[PDB]
């Protein structure tokens, strides 16, 4: 009989794959201060991983990887791609970012200026965002709204030329669910999503975010044409893929499936030997919500990288049962055709 | 030289601690005269612990036999190994206690208690180092009861850092000699929360269910029960008796057993326990599996009604040392909502080598639960129902004890089960 | 010439301090009975393993150590051993019965009645000194008398020696080889008293050494023997520096200097390899570089943690057998471009790097294989701070109900004591998280 | 990847290798310690053997 503990009750996710474990009849949850526990699912923040894997007899299992949250914070994955040499500074998938710290607290303050008046001076679209929302196409204003802030920001290039979906004229991005296990494999889950704005986009008018977000949350509280062409803004797979062919004449899987699957392998390949749980007295594993956007020259772009995902009501059942097999029945068997995706790499 | 004085006091606690030196000194190689005739070093390792040895290799148990009429103590010593006990060592009057434990600790038992302690120092005095006593009785009577409380509060008065332990008999009234039994166990019970430090309880109850049960003895007797009683004996005080990793005294073990002072009561569990299909190997598994079944405990108690503070297990025999770990940590890990999560490790284990006699492997099991709460319920209860209509007392105020003295030793078991009930949450 | 004198508290100290002299004597070719052949100057020298032995008129070699039990079993072994003429009996000090794995007892009750002796004994062997340099303090973190009488002799010698520096090597509880439950209390006692005595600590995990036994040596059961003979090969590699011609980690003060630039956060982790099974049919002599990077695996340090995401303040790397620099260095490049090594930004990102050519002895009839080359890297990283973190929660737990409390008050200490002791380890892991953490 | 300090003998060698630059209780007191300890288990016996003539 498997053992585990929740810590996190607001995880939509893992709420689901308790609920499967506890339906196979071999799993057991225990109290969330039990130390006897094969599986931990832990909470957000301040995990402690440093008690893990010290049970005599009990081989320890983590939904979480210790460290990944420099590649999950906003930050932190700015200087990550800047300072690897698996990335380095030219990395062509990545938009032009700069760390940028409150003026009441290194900092890349001037080089960011420094680029913005080569754009300025040279005609060319001099547009950014600054989040940790204001777009705009000065540099004042954009410094401005961080002082009046008090934690890190990230500005960086604003896609002016984003991929507009037709009918509608409107902006979207591709949320990926990745799957990395204890031996390191990288499974990408075949279902994605896009969270499409159902607004034309306006490129003249950076004032009204609506066309501009397209978060599920902003688009559900201050858009007015929510749910109009898909189901509350959100295309899947299918329906974009017979978009692409129908518009574009090409395929999801050509003109962005495989940047999608090169960009994962990078970013995860690159902090492997930092977070490899191989030779560690406990092991780790992880969901991750990888966001991109597409420029109207079919170029996929990584927006950011989320280390607590949720994921879409229509996946949750699928996923969730993948999570199962993969990661957790794989080092705690039970007495296809597999729903992911396996991206090969060297260890 | 960590040596340690036996005492064994009234009719069941001499019945009980003659079959535990029969037993342990069979295990130690003594024949029923002293004389060492083993095989192994591991023998005489440790053996005195228990034993003195006098002129001519002779090995005498530092046992001082205690009651208040004769007949008992001339059994023991036309018993099997009779001669073997120091003839200074019997201590008796002729009056008897008659279940009677205000006889046993204030009129009768007081005149014969300061000789008994008289053979303790003698005793006392020829020690290296000594341990701690421990006292073998019945709870139900009134010689081991009333004057074996007697003796140990005049034992802690004049060794008051020492350990005292005892195996307690409790009574039921399933296997009963008089009515008056709870009121002489409630009144024990509060003489052994306050001035001892580690009590096994025996039940008498679960010794006569595991007979009629599990052994499928038809009609078990006294002596049926006291067998259980002797292996059991044997299986708690085999790390102190034989070498090995663990080491440990009787001091060592009631820091690590004992969270708690006055939550020092015991249940003992033995394994295997097989009727007469009785030569078949039994494994690592079964013997865990049994060990921690509630059937094969002699509380009287189900564990599962309550929770473990701290749980010891001694495996004896040559068997796989990882096997054991990989089938404890089994049950812990498979039963963990019955052990609290604030003693971290709780569950400790031990290996002896030399099986019991007659034995390829035995595992003795020792749990501070405080389901144990159940047996002193079930005494409470039992007590009260007489009490409330001060049923037999004329016994009791007859021999100068007043209701005032009930009264009190009923709050304070009732103190004693709210104690439980408080950490079992 | 400055001696060195060595300390054993406790079963655990005592049975590893006869482990390591034991390996001592193989390593400096001295004979059970104390006599030395290659030691051309009879009864007399200041030669480096003279820091550890003395020597007779008659060619003895006698340790320069003292062994110190409330209990005779453990160090009767000793009396009666095979290396039973290296000592006298002076050296050897037991009592009647023993802490009962109490602090407050070790410290208080008994201590209170045996440290006048003790003290004496060492005294005799200050007395045999030239230059004492100071003393080596080897106890178990959870025993009632390694933890409870150490600190108390620590702090009355930092009163009887106090320009005198003290390292210890401490046994940190793991419950798969200890049959006790109160360890934690033990460990958080005698850690607060003693933090302020101890100039640098080497702490040994059980549980680390048990699993490198189990997965290196294919022990399915690891006895305390098969532990120490490992744990004194690490201690042989510590003190070696001591004990031979060198000249990186000459005198204890060089332990400080090298390895803690902050005192409170004197805990250098070890890391050791490579542990070889002698069983085995015959293995294939790792490299300089295969070693070294050894050094940064977890599954072969002294403490289970993950420095990957501490930072370090200082790291020796102590190198036995046939090791040149060059081969060192190469090793070290080869690591820094793959390995996750981030220093303090007020340290040096650098190695302190000592070779001695002798290859590291195996004591015949052991558990280990003889291999041509052995590491043992110092660092001290905060990452051995999830260790009192660990112990510390345990301690929590048990606390919250005052679950064995009683047994130390019942000796005479305050019940104050724990919480004041709790809140130092508070304190410890907040400089940890200070210095690590950004 | 500098290397300093580097000494030689016949029985080995060390040296320094830099990849980057940086950027007590008296005697008295104890006494006190141990005999207040010492007069509370006194305390706590006295109890004890006052609750047993009682
Ligand atoms: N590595 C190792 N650990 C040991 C050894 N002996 C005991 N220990 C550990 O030490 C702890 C128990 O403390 P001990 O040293 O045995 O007790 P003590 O220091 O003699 O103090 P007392 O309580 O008076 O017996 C447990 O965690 C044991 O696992 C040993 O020989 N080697
Ligand atoms: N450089 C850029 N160019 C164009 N659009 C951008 C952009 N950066 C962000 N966006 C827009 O912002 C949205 C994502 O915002 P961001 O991810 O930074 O905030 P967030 O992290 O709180 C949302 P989530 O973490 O749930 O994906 C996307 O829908 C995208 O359209
Ligand atoms: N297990 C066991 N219980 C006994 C034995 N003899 C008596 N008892 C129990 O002990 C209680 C009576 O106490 P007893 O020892 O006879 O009184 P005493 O001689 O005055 O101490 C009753 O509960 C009996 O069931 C025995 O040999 N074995
Ligand atoms: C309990 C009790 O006292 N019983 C008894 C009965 C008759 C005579 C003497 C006795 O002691
Ligand atoms: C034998 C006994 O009573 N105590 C014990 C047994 C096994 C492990 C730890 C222990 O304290
Ligand atoms: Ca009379
Ligand atoms: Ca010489
Ligand atoms: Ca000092
Ligand atoms: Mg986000
Ligand atoms: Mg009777
Ligand atoms: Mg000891």
């Amino acid at each position: 009989m498997y053992t585990f503990v929740v810590r996190d009750e607001n995880s939509s996710v893992y709420a689901e794959v308790s609920r499967l474990l506890l339906a196979t009849g071999q799993w057991k949850r225990l109290r969330k201060d039990n130390p006897r526990f094969n599986l931990m699912l832990g909470e957000r923040n301040r995990l402690p991983f440093g008690r893990l894997g010290h049970e005599p007899g009990l081989v320890q299992l983590v939904n979480y990887y210790r460290g990944a949250d420099k590649l999950c914070r906003k930050a932190s994955l700015v200087k990550l791609i800047k300072t690897s040499p698996e990335l380095s500074e030219s990395c062509t998938w990545f938009p032009e970012s700069y760390v940028i710290y409150p003026t009441n607290l290194t900092d890349e303050r001037e080089v960011f200026l420094a680029a913005y008046n080569r754009r300025r001076e040279g005609r060319e679209g001099n547009v950014w965002i600054a989040k940790s929302i204001l777009i705009s196409s000065e540099a004042s204003e954009l410094l401005d709204f961080i002082d009046e802030q008090g934690q890190v920001h990230v500005i960086q290039k604003y896609l002016e030329k984003p991929l507009l979906l037709e009918p509608g004229h409107r902006k979207f991005d591709i949320r990926s669910w990745v799957l990395v296990d204890h031996l390191y494999n990288i499974y990408l889950y075949r279902e994605g999503v896009l969270r499409t704005s159902s607004e034309p986009y306006n490129s003249a008018n950076f004032q009204d975010k609506t066309c501009h977000l397209t978060n599920h949350c902003i688009q559900k509280e201050y858009s007015k044409n929510y749910g109009r062409y898909e189901e509350g803004n959100e295309m899947f797979f299918e329906e974009f893929n017979q978009y692409l062919m129908d518009a574009l004449n090409t395929t999801l899987e050509n003109s962005i499936l495989l940047q999608i699957k090169h960009i994962i392998r990078s970013c995860l390949m690159c902090i492997e030997p930092a977070i490899s749980t191989k030779h560690l007295h406990y092991q780790s594993f992880q969901l991750f919500g990888f966001d991109f956007m597409v420029d109207e020259e079919l170029k996929v772009w990584l927006i950011e990288v989320n280390g607590a995902p949720a994921c879409a009501q229509k996946l949750y059942a699928e996923l969730c049962q993948g999570i199962v097999d993969v990661a957790i029945s794989s080092v705690f068997p039970l007495a296809p055709t597999s729903i992911f995706i396996k991206l090969h790499h060297h260890h | 030289m960590r040596e340690i004085v036996h005492i064994q006091a009234g009719q069941c606690g001499n019945q009980i601690g003659a079959k535990f030196w029969e037993v342990i000194s069979d295990e130690h190689g003594i024949d029923p005269t002293g004389s060492y005739h083993g095989d192994s070093d591991l023998q005489l390792e440790r053996i005195n612990v228990y034993y003195n040895e006098a002129t001519g290799n002779k090995y005498v148990p530092r046992a001082i036999l205690v009651d208040l009429e004769p007949g008992t103590m001339d059994s023991v010593r036309s018993g099997p190994f009779g001669q073997i006990f120091r003839p200074d060592n019997f201590v008796f009057g002729q009056s008897g206690a008659g279940n009677n434990w205000a006889k046993g600790h204030y009129t009768e038992g007081a005149e014969l208690v300061d000789s008994v302690l008289d053979v303790v120092r003698k005793e006392s005095e020829s020690c290296d180092c000594l341990q701690g006593f421990q006292l073998t009785h019945s709870l139900g009577g009134g010689t081991g009861s009333g004057m074996g409380t007697l003796l140990i509060s005049k034992i802690r008065e004049e060794y008051p850092d020492r350990i005292m332990n005892t195996f307690s008999v409790m009574p039921s009234p399933k296997v009963s000699d008089t009515v008056v039994e709870p009121y002489n166990a409630t009144l024990s019970v509060h003489q052994l929360v306050e001035n001892t430090d580690e009590t096994y309880c025996i039940d008498n109850e679960a010794l006569y269910d595991i007979c009629f049960r599990t052994l499928k003895l038809t009609t078990p007797t006294y002596g049926d029960l006291n067998h259980l009683v002797s292996a059991t004996m044997s299986g708690v005080t085999t790390c102190l008796r034989f070498p090995g990793q663990l080491n440990a005294d009787l001091r060592k073990l009631a820091v690590n057993m004992v969270p708690f002072p006055r939550l020092h009561f015991f249940m003992p569990g033995f394994a295997p326990l097989t009727s007469r299909q009785q030569y078949r190997a039994l494994t690592v598994p079964e013997l865990t599996q049994q060990m921690f079944d509630s059937k094969n405990m002699m509380a009287a108690c189900d564990p599962r009604h309550g929770r473990y503070l701290t749980v010891a297990a001694i495996f004896r025999g040559r068997m796989s040392m990882k096997e054991v770990d990989e089938q404890m940590l089994n049950v812990q890990n498979k039963n963990s909502s019955y052990f609290v999560e604030w003693i971290p490790n709780n569950v400790k284990t031990a290996v002896c080598d030399i099986p019991p006699r007659g034995l390829k492997m035995s595992a003795t099991f020792i749990g501070n639960s405080t389901a144990i709460q159940e047996l002193f319920k079930r005494i409470s209860e039992q007590f009260t129902a007489m009490f409330r209509r001060k049923a037999f007392l004329h016994w009791y105020t007859g021999e100068g004890m007043d209701e005032m003295e009930f009264t009190e030793a009923e709050s304070n078991m009732n103190d004693l089960v709210s104690e439980y009930q408080q950490y079992q949450d | 010439m400055r001696e060195c004198i060595s300390i054993h508290v406790g079963q655990a100290g005592v049975q590893i301090g006869n482990a390591c002299w034991e390996l001592y004597c193989l390593e400096h070719g001295i004979q059970p009975d104390g006599q030395m052949p290659s030691d051309k100057t009879i009864g007399g020298g200041d030669d480096s393993f003279n820091t550890f032995f003395s020597e007779t008129g008659a060619g003895k070699h006698v340790p320069r150590a003292v062994f110190v039990d409330l209990e005779p079993t453990v160090i009767d072994e000793v009396r009666t051993g095979t290396y039973r003429q290296l000592f006298h009996p002076e050296q050897l000090i037991t009592g009647k019965e023993d802490a009962a794995n109490n602090y407050a007892r070790g410290h208080y009750t008994i201590g209170k009645e045996i440290i006048d002796l003790v003290l004496d004994r060492i005294r005799k062997l200050a007395d045999q000194c030239t230059g004492l340099q100071g003393f080596l303090v080897f106890h178990s973190f959870g025993g009632g008398t390694g933890s409870g009488f150490t600190s108390l002799l620590m702090e009355r010698l930092s009163v009887d020696y106090g320009k005198k520096s003290k390292l210890e090597f401490s046994i940190y509880p793991a419950p798969q080889v200890s049959t006790a439950v109160v360890e934690p209390y033990n460990s958080i006692l005698t850690t607060h008293t003693t933090l302020e005595h101890s100039d640098c600590a080497f702490m040994v995990d059980n549980e680390a050494i048990y699993d490198i036994c189990r997965r290196n040596l294919d022990i399915e059961r690891p006895t305390y023997t098969n532990l120490n003979r490992l744990i004194s090969q690490i201690v042989s590699s510590i003190t070696a520096s001591l004990r031979f011609d060198g000249a990186l980690n000459v005198d204890l003060t060089e332990f400080q200097t090298n390895l803690v630039p902050y005192p409170r956060i004197h805990f250098p982790l070890a890391t050791y390899a490579p542990v070889i099974s002698a069983e085995k049919a015959y293995h294939e002599q790792l490299s300089v570089a295969e070693i070294t990077n050894a050094c940064f695996e977890p599954a072969n340090q002294m403490v289970k943690c993950d420095p990957r995401h501490g930072k370090y303040m200082a790291c020796c790397l102590l190198y036995r057998g046939d090791v040149v620099p060059k081969d060192v260095n190469a090793a070290i490049a080869t690591i820094k471009t793959k390995r996750s090594i981030q220093f303090v930004d007020w340290c040096p990102t650098g190695f302190k790097v000592g070779i001695n050519y002798q290859p590291p002895t195996v004591v015949p009839g052991g558990d280990l294989a003889k291999v041509q080359r052995a590491v043992c890297m110092l660092s001290n990283t905060t990452a051995i701070a999830e260790a009192w973190a660990r112990l510390d929660h345990k301690f929590d737990l048990m606390y919250a109900k005052r679950a064995f409390v009683h047994w130390y008050v019942g000796e005479g200490m305050e019940e104050g004591e724990f919480s004041e002791a709790r809140e130092d380890m508070a304190a410890l892991e907040k400089d940890y998280e200070e210095v690590g953490v950004d | 990847m500098e290397v300093i300090e580097l000494n030689k003998c016949t029985s080995g060698q060390s040296f320094e290798v830099i990849l980057k630059p940086p950027s007590d209780p008296s005697l008295e007191e104890i006494q006190k310690k141990l005999e207040a300890a010492e007069e509370r288990r006194k305390y706590q016996e006295a109890e004890l053997l006052k609750h047993l003539a009682e």
